[PDB]
């Protein structure tokens, strides 16, 4: 037994959301195993939170249409479907967005709480038209992981909620693309020891120091019972 | 276009287009989700923004 | 109200069914590929 032990070295952020990172020293063979294990966790099983009911006053359902807007209904509902929100405290959370006067609602408009980082100030979601139309949605921000979808979610939901809540499909994953390098690594007496670049590109909301950590406690916490049990 | 559009898109039309009498702006009636003979929706949306 | 005779209780209700996608339907391209969609993997996979 020869082995040694990989550290993550240099985290070099590309920009807020594209963000490389390496992992140093990795022994033979081992960087396609840990590459593609971390690239199945990672694609499969993050945490992060997104919308899941959202509340206009005055429309009953989402296949009707608003005063003073663009996007009809399900348009406004897609683009706030693709909203990447950051909680801290929490795990359920309610927003709130007021906005009237004729121009575009951005993502910035929302009136946040201390807890709540909304991480994309120029995510477009309704062009108001009219200076008398107004708009106040209430949006409810859970937090989970994989994708659970309105048919589930029909009778999944435990508390009697009551009518008039849209309700939106919940892309809780927060990792959209991921891509591991094995490179030769730079080590000043041995020759056959690799690095793994692992190549990571976010929803902005997750740290990938923080998520390469979450990915490894699960991949751990997974082998353990091959480890104790036989 | 004047682009009210929650219910209509609203045309001001250039005065060589334009009739002398009748001084005449087109509103356009956008037909929202509905019965196609295939049960399928049958949705038009506006592809024009305000002041185009 | 304006209709015709005889009928008296005219209620006419119009649902809207939002189906996705899922293992059995049918996709094609432009170029006579037919196909039944089998799997609906994973992104990871």
């Amino acid at each position: 037994t020869e082995f040694l032990k990989p550290r993550l070295v240099d985290i070099e952020q590309v920009s807020s959301t594209h963000a490389k990172v390496t992992l140093e020293p990795l022994e033979r063979g081992f960087g396609h195993t840990l590459g593609n294990a971390l690239r199945r966790i990672l694609l499969s099983s993050m945490p992060g939170c997104a919308v899941t009911e959202v509340e206009i006053d005055g429309v009953l359902h989402e296949y009707s249409t608003k005063e003073g807007v663009q996007e009809d209904i399900l348009e406004i509902l897609l683009n706030l479907k693709g909203l990447a929100v950051r909680v801290q405290g929490k795990d359920e959370v309610i927003l709130t967005l007021n906005k009237s006067g004729i121009g575009p609602v951005t993502a910035a408009d929302i009136t946040h709480d201390g807890d709540v980082e909304i991480v994309k100030p120029q995510h477009v979601i309704c062009h108001l038209t009219d200076e008398n139309a107004s708009i106040s949605m209430r949006i409810k921000v859970q937090r989970g992981r994989g994708y659970v979808p309105a048919s589930t979610r029909i009778h999944s939901e435990e508390d009697e909620r009551p009518i008039g809540r849209l309700l939106v499909d919940a892309c809780y994953s927060p990792v959209e693309r991921i891509a591991y390098n094995v490179e030769a690594a730079r080590v000043e007496q041995r020759t056959d020891l690799d690095k793994l670049v692992i190549e990571m590109e976010t929803n902005g909301t997750i740290d990938p120091e923080e998520a390469i950590r979450r990915a490894a406690t699960i991949l751990a916490e997974q082998l353990e019972a091959f480890v104790d049990l036989r | 276009v004047q682009y009210v559009d929650a219910s209509r898109i609203v045309i001001k039309v250039n005065e060589d287009e334009m009739y002398p009498g009748e001084a005449g702006i087109d509103i356009y009636n956008l037909t929202k989700y509905t019965r196609s003979n295939q049960n399928t929706c049958i949705n038009q949306m506006p592809c024009v923004s305000l002041g185009e | 109200d304006d209709l015709a005779p005889g009928v008296l209780k005219i209620v006419k209700v119009y649902l809207a069914v939002k189906r996705r996608i899922q293992p059995g339907d049918k996709m094609a391209g432009r170029h006579g590929n037919k196909g039944v969609i089998s799997k609906i993997n994973p992104i990871e996979d």
